[PDB]
């Protein structure tokens, strides 16, 4: 959550928390995506399956962090 | 590390070498293209009889010899649209039935197939399709313009990029493979436009086409991503055609400068005219062990995206050079449509459009490298 | 030192402005820019009943305008051959009786004339022209093929140079002015070439043509000089065409990068597009003012050839770099005909290597600087 | 419109050129050039006894002709940091009494001036300034850091652009002249860095310093439009300077070329050498005209600032490669300090980033087109 | 074909990146240089003792890495010019005498060699060297002075390249190692001069040195060609230097680009600069597949005199734009000698002169293009 | 108005009215200014004196559109 | 007659005199010419009239001589 | 003959023989030894050993074409 703030935001979205719909708003997209997912690699040792990135999981901060949980 | 192609690669290239020569659309001349195999090069022989299943650098060294040789690079750009926007992504997330339905006729160009997700206001930013797609039971409701299809006359099948949810947004696009014959086509007149005639651009427009859920390329939402696949292999295998097509020019400018004498020295004889040469050759050397990476790596299972998007742009960029620089080596014979030189430069400035823009490559590759 | 206009010469270049609206061979429009004026801006009243008799840089400023409103830049340049390189020569060089035959209608457009010095082994080196001229009596025998005549389909009468003394090299050629009706002259169809589709451009071959030595421009060995004063004109004017050409260029990029949106943003919110632009901006500024120069340079009687080859150099280039960056900046649009656009860089890329490759402008550039 | 300079403007520039070989910190070259009259140019006698009062053009030429012939460029580009950021916002905007009272000292060189706005967080961004101005009667106390200031170490006055209210945002600023003797202020040693060594560059405190509000320029919250007409002069007329500096460059590589041998012919025989050469011609008469436009244009009182960025951007772009190219034409000569070449990279290099860099030049450019 | 490491090629890598960081004249760091391996990298173990007798690909590996890691570029280069210029020619064409006597303190660095060709009047054209060895017995005197011998102060012995007979032309040269101690050697103060401080570079004189014939490094009259077998050896590895060098300048311009911020965004933000980046990564790609080409082709015994050449212009080109971009990137803080980016630019400037300018590098690939 | 949403903001800014403060929210700036000044100019017929360019005046559209019609 | 040498044709043609025919040997062309004309400028004070630009005053050295000489 | 007349010497040495010293005259050097060498291997099939590089076989046609016989 600070990561998408301050890496994919930078200025302000200070709003920003873990119900934020990431995917509907633009937020998470083919460019942010692949940081998000390398800092997902690099903070927690996970890399996530192609059969995951989906909009269930991607949904939000809260539903991300579930998906890193199981994986 | 080596260089080093096996005598079998070797004999493929020679082979591609010597095809050329024995070349409205030219369908016959497609038809010549598919008896060799260029449209089953990467099509393993489990879906296509006569699929040769190459790998990615076999593929692509072949496909170079093909854009050195044949001079119709338009033809070739059809047939590699065709083959990495299209068969490529139905071998790739096509089930197994679609597989076996569509490729054995793809492969042999028995039926042509189109690309389409360019819309009058989706070009370099494709994150919001106008063309929607709406289930009804067991089927899709596609409808929508999409407004530059290479191949969109000739095409049997369009690979259509369609929103099936707007609110899921970069996850909410799924990838259609959509017959010709799907009531409610419309397909405009091919445009004139600068370069690469013999590959049709048309603007397609899709009424209400009602089509078999089964017709769907992977999953619901998987559009976007399955769009950056099909483009991670057209960036990549289609512009090995305009290394060989610069490998032409570079040896046509050597043969010119050679023979061409202005106040009794040839005009290689000028280090404005050599100079220029040298810095093809070094450009073009660049280019070709660019694109020899990038094949390399894509079939390394490691993100290649930055190697393919950075080969896209060197080889596109050095091929407006080329075509450039053949003119001025040529003089006025190289502006005239005899002296066989100045489809390069219409061609080239096709190549920094299509597949994503130069300015787009950068922006892939600054994301590649970090850049926030 | 100041870069005003005078009320007549700011009246003048919006006239050329307007005029543009109003617009085989073009040959009305051809008819349509002489009743204008266009060729007649270079020519005194004394010679033509209504030639304007204007000053360089008044008689540029009206091409430039030209230039920013005609879309057939091929046709400007027709003009402009016929005037630079044609009327002028005959005007600076010609008897007071030929004058007074040939100018009148050469004012109008009413007979057209085409500029030829190009062979099959004469281009940037035209120190050995293979045309021969052989004195016989008052008359002079003329034999040789001329390769890229601009106007040659259309002309009236040929500008010639010929080799009238092997011996005498440089000092060894003469100019001629070769009316069309002179038996022994054919023409090739135009040829088909890159662009600027309404300049015709012609292989012209001259068996044995008879014509009276009134029909000299200058002194017998005065060809090569006689030449080079048609190319200060026709370097220094000429290419005012194109100055206007990319005024255009910029004007419509701009237009169309505040309008095209990708993402929710204009696309001129990206420094890729608008960076772009300010670099067209800037060549541009500078190639109008390096022109302004030397049409001034060249009105004070002080060697002039350093800055009309700098201009020539600067604009054709900066012409090259707008076609390109126009195709970029319209992406597909640019690249299909209908996007209006794709002219620039077909024609821009004439424009390089007529008047004398961007090569040959440097080659004088070199000298003028004092280079060995 | 023409490009003639009167004789009076010709006679001041032959004096520029032959001041040159008359010529830590060089005070006593600082004093000569006082002598001569550079800190006096643009300022009126009104102001200074011997305050020229020149318009722009003259100014420029005078500087160019200076920046021609005295090799310390770093020396001229303090003074002329000094002269156009900060005499001439004291001129344009401080009160009778600031201007009767600083202008003598400033006009002579006897007291220098600095110009700081640049901190820590604020470069090409100066929207923000963390350096505060607060108001508490008849007095001001400033608290911040300026990072880079010209002149910072010899600085008997400082021009400080401080933040008034932060809620005016960019109408939130106030320029302040503040006097050296002001407690508060301290100094770091002049940085070590890559050109430009006669030109002091420092970091300057100001740990709550109190001025009487006399010392204010213009208004409260006027600081932002100040600062940008501050550097409409400076981008206009300091960077005269290096257009003297490539006229110098481009004599050393004709004279160079035409001297130096290798394998029995003068290297101007190869073109790679003579058209890089010509190419510096070039880019020279273009930054030349340019910088002449610009300088007319700010006479004319129409929004000038689009000539003056352009020509800020061509020159010290110019001057970037008219270093490498000097280098490059000299060989291992010029990589030697002996060679007395290397200094235009050095230097030129520094010119790309001070008075605002060719990213923010062009962002003007782009804003004055229109561009959204 | 592929572009795999082996683990211990791999790991040899990573070891120079580690060496790096363990880091007048620096003798101290020169010796651990050599307690590392650099010396002896290509010498076999037959010669030097821990001589590693790696293959060209290994050897330029290794040497990128320590480019990337060893901010001391000019350290680099002074053990690469005593390795790749000296070291080399000695395994190839001395005696097995000399290469026992010579090899095991160059392979150690204990021993320090330096390469003297270019003269007063030789740089570009070595074909006329005033430098001459005459024949005395079992002796040959030497006379003349070399211009620019990198590591001349240091050297404990010059591989001199001298005229033995003036009729035979480019077959009457030969190669000599000149022992420092030889009476009749004096070298000058080592130069001032743009970048790459720690590698010496003075004149050397040779005033009737005698030596005996044992010292000549193959026949008499191979000289030319020993020369420039050593310049295919200096050309090809001593610029992976400067790949591994341009790597460090992009990571520092990633990691600046993601950290400082202008008005509230990274400046990674503005396409202006990340754009930049991005084509700094692109040339970077490009020139060190250049390199593993030609390091893979100089180790198949065919002429790979083309591939080195490009190698060498694309590394040095793309070496002085990194150097100019880092600068740009950085703003005021890379003009700074504290930013330690202003190395890479004066570095770079050397390495487009040294080895042979660019210019001879484009003679050369024109020629191997077959260019007359 | 529709202007500054169109022309300065493009994208979003649609709580923009006649209250928004354009200098302390960074809407107004050295830019942005000009292209205001030029369709004020173009749209109104009213030049801007430069001491009428103030925090008072450019506070918000209303207090923009009080100066331009005092203008 | 050294400038000829020297300038023009530098390597070589030390067979050069007098008599060398200049115009037939190539050695005076459009470029060689300007730089010929700048030098009789500055060495001798002579500007060449147009009408005097003729084979028979630059056929040789000793014609041009002859020519400069009546200037 | 023709072949260093034509492609190495182009315009002029029309007086170019089997006696004229090419090394001594620097008709061969470093650039066109190589266009030598790889006419040397398309005509003759004979590529010239490192050895044999030498001032006795490239001093004029005739030792060079002696070369070539005896290889
Ligand atoms: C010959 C040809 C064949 C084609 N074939 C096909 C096909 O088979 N199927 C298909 O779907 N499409 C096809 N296209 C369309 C093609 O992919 C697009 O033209 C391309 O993606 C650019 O889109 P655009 O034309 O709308 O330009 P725009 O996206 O409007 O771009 C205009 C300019 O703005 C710049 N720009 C836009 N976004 C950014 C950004 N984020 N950063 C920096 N600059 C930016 C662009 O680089 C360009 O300079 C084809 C195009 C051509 C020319
Ligand atoms: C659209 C068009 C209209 C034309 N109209 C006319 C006309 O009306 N009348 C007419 O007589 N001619 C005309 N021409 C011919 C034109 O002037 C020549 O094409 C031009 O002078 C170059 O000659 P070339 O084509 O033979 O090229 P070449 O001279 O064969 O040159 C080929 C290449 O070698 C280079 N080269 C040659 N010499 C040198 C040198 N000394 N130094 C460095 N490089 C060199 C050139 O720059 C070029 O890159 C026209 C050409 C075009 C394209
Ligand atoms: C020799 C020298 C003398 C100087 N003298 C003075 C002085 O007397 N007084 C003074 O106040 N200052 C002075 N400066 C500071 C100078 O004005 C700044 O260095 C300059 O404004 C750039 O700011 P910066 O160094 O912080 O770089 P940054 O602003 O951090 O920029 C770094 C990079 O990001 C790019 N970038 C930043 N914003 C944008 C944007 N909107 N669009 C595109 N790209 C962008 C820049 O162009 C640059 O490439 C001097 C600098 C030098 C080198
Ligand atoms: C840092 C450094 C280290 C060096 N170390 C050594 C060393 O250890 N040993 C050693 O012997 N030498 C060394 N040199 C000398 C170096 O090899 C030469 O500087 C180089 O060969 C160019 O020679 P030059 O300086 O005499 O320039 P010149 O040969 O005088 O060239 C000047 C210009 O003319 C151009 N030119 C010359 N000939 C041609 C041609 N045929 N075609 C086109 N253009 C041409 C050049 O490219 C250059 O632009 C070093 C130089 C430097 C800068
Ligand atoms: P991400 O999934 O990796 O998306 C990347 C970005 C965000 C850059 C995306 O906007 C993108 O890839 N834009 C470029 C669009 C593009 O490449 N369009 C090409 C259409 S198909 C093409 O032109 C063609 C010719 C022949 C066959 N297809
Ligand atoms: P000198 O008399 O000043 O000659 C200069 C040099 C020696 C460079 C000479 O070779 C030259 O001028 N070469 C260039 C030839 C040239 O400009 N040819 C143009 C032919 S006319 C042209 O192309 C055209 C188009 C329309 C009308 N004319």
């Amino acid at each position: 959550i600070h990561f998408i703030n301050n890496d994919l935001l930078e200025g302000a979205a200070d709003d920003l928390d873990q119900n934020t719909p990431l995917l509907e708003l633009g937020i998470l997209d083919s460019l942010s995506m692949v940081l998000l997912l390398a800092h997902i690699d690099q903070q927690y040792g996970v890399k996530i399956p192609e059969h995951e990135i989906n909009p269930e999981h991607f949904e939000n901060v809260a539903t991300l962090a579930a998906l890193i949980n199981q994986l | 590390m080596n260089f080093e192609w096996t005598h079998e690669q070797a004999e493929l290239f020679e082979h591609a070498l010597r095809f050329g020569k024995e070349l409205g659309f030219p369908r016959d001349n497609w038809n010549a293209l598919g008896d060799f195999g260029y449209f089953g090069l990467p099509i393993p022989e489990k879906y296509a009889k006569d699929g040769s299943g190459f790998d990615i650098l076999t593929t692509i060294k072949i496909i170079e010899g093909l854009g050195q040789s044949c001079t119709d690079t338009g033809l070739l750009f059809a047939g590699a649209a065709h083959t990495f926007a299209c068969s490529m992504p139905i071998l790739e997330h096509g089930s197994e039935t679609l597989k076996h339905q569509l490729l054995p006729d793809l492969a042999t160009g028995r039926k042509i197939a189109a690309n389409a997700i360019s819309e009058a206001s989706a070009g370099s930013d494709i994150s919001n399709l106008a063309t929607t797609a709406q289930k009804e039971g067991d089927y899709y409701v596609l409808n929508g313009g999409k407004s530059y299809v290479t191949n969109g006359s000739i095409a049997d099948y369009y690979v259509v990029y369609a929103t099936t949810n707007k609110k899921h947004g970069y996850l909410g696009q799924t990838a259609f493979v959509v017959p010709r014959n799907t009531p409610g086509i419309s397909v405009g007149n091919d445009y004139h436009k600068l370069g690469l005639r013999s590959a049709p651009l048309n603007q397609v427009f899709f009424d209400n086409c009602t089509i078999h859920k089964d017709y769907a390329l992977g999953r619901e939402g998987q559009g976007a991503r399955i769009f950056a696949a099909s483009m991670d292999w057209e960036r990549c295998c289609l512009f090995a055609i305009f290394v060989g097509a610069m490998q032409r020019d570079l040896n046509q400018c050597i043969e010119y400068a050679n023979t061409r004498m202005q106040g009794d020295k040839t005009i290689s004889r000028f280090q404005a005219v050599s100079h220029r040469i040298a810095d093809m050759g070094v450009r073009l050397e660049s280019a070709r062990l660019m694109l020899y990476y990038a094949a390399w790596q894509k079939s390394q299972d490691v993100d290649n995206t930055k190697a393919v998007a950075m080969s896209k742009l060197a080889i596109s960029e050095a091929f407006v050079q080329s075509g450039i620089d053949s003119i001025r080596v040529h003089g006025a014979l190289g502006y005239l449509d005899e002296g066989r030189v100045n489809n390069s430069i219409k061609d080239a400035l096709g190549s920094v459009l299509f597949s994503g823009t130069s300015d787009i490559q950068r922006e892939l590759i600054c994301n590649r490298l970090g850049l926030l």
